[PDB]
């Protein structure tokens, strides 16, 4: 009689050498940006980014693109029409 | 345009499989576990003289995403098939893997190479023997590796191309 | 695509385990998510096809989920609790 | 009735907690890995002449799931805290795990230390250096081993112990 709410989401994720294209990501209902940017940057060996350094931007379709705001619910934030992000830093 | 090579990587959980796709494609091994759901990796590369482009899916062991199976198997040109030699369970997961890659688009000949994953360990739990004569069997090649030591790392890779493309 | 956490308690005819937490996709249907739970007990010798995946809803109220149903969108979603049984 | 006992297995992502909460029951290591998300497991057995109900949650190693050790921390009563002998990072992950704990609202809780892979030829951290944590910590130190069972029931028994202890 109504839906019950999800636990996890997968999320796709994308500077450097990008000998892998993407990486498919697990997020929870409970994640905040850090949590997913160090999750990802260790999946990918960078252990030494700090994590407040780099910034989880949304790929829309029609070129369109969204940066999801740090310390924020990344579930919730997220447009939902995507699934589709990709990391980068700020020199 | 150049030639495009989709090759996907089966295998049981911790076979090793993610670590051996990094070492071709990143030239280093991470001791680190890291579970994968789904990696897709896109490299150019000359092969036998040939430019191309390699399409390489890291897939889950886990059952969890096996959901998606039924797709990337379909989609896939070439299959390398994983076990490791300290790990007997995995070894017999490779008939169901087979199984499931000859059911989907039923073809009984398709590309593959089967891989024995962690030689450098010195458990060894599994035979090549029966490892060898397995792959005979299948009739399909077998190599034995270690994404530590990156000995047959590019053998592996680079025969299951060459299967693909004889396999035009 | 979106997921949920639910747990799973066997037939538990030896003492076994209490229960098991078990990853859904929005993509299982029920027998995946059977064998997935057979396979996580030491019954790999069981044939899918047999058993019966029951949702345990409040109020002492079951709910058996179909042979063939996509789970993720089958279940109550007042409830993240299962068991499952023979069906013999 | 009987006196129950709340164990939780804690740990770095393949440090082995699964394998010896599943090695205390039903005796046997399966070398299939399988990621868990949470486990709970009851057994009844005798420690030091005290017939006991053992209450094991084995947790999860990835932070995915991290997002529910408010919880069950809260629920546990004594807490495993594992790492791998080849894994020095696991050894470093232990620090989080038990401030995690700390944060029970004391710093005094019953747990014990537990190196997991006592079998593997290749340690990368000596036992030295691991008593001397568990001095500073003022906790046991037990190495174990999920594969051939050596100091599986020791440890297990030692969190108890631990618990008993603890009021
Ligand atoms: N010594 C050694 N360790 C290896 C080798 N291949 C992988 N490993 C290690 O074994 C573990 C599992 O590797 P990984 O690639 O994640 O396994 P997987 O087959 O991808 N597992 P998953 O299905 O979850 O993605 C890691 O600790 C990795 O470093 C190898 O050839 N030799
Ligand atoms: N040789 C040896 N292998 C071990 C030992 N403990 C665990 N392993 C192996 O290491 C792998 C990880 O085991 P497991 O208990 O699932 O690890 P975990 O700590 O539960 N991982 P997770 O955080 O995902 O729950 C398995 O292949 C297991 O057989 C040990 O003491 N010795
Ligand atoms: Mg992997
Ligand atoms: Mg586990």
């Amino acid at each position: 009689m109504g839906p019950g709410a999800s636990d996890c989401r997968i999320i796709r994720v994308q500077l450097g050498e990008d000998g892998s294209v993407y990486k498919s990501i697990l997020v929870t209902s409970q994640d905040k940006a850090p949590s997913v940017i160090s999750r990802v940057l260790k999946k990918n060996n960078r252990d030494s980014a700090v994590a407040s350094e780099y910034e989880l931007v949304q790929l829309l379709p029609g070129e369109r693109e969204l940066t999801i705001p740090a310390s924020a619910n990344v579930f919730y934030a997220m447009d939902g029409a995507s699934h589709d992000f990709l990391l980068r830093q700020r020199r | 345009s150049m030639t495009e090579y989709k090759l996907v990587v089966v295998g049981a959980v911790g076979v090793g499989k993610s670590a051996l796709t990094i070492q071709l494609i990143q030239n280093h091994f991470v001791d680190e576990y890291d579970p994968t759901i789904e990696d897709s990796y896109r490299k150019q590369v000359v092969i036998d003289g040939e430019t191309c482009l390699l399409d390489i899916l890291d897939t889950a062991g886990q059952e969890e995403y096996s959901a998606m199976r039924d797709q990337y198997m379909r989609t896939g040109e070439g299959f390398l098939c994983v076990f490791a030699i300290n790990n007997t369970k995995s070894f017999e997961d490779i008939h169901h893997y087979r199984e499931q890659i000859k059911r989907v688009k039923d073809s009984e000949d398709v590309p593959m190479v089967l891989v024995g994953n962690k030689c450098d360990l010195p458990s060894r739990t599994v035979d090549t023997k029966q490892a060898q004569d397995l792959a005979r069997s299948y009739g399909i090649p077998f190599i034995e590796t270690s994404a530590k030591t990156r000995q047959g790392v590019d053998d592996a890779f680079y025969t299951l191309v060459r299967e693909i493309r004889k396999h035009k």
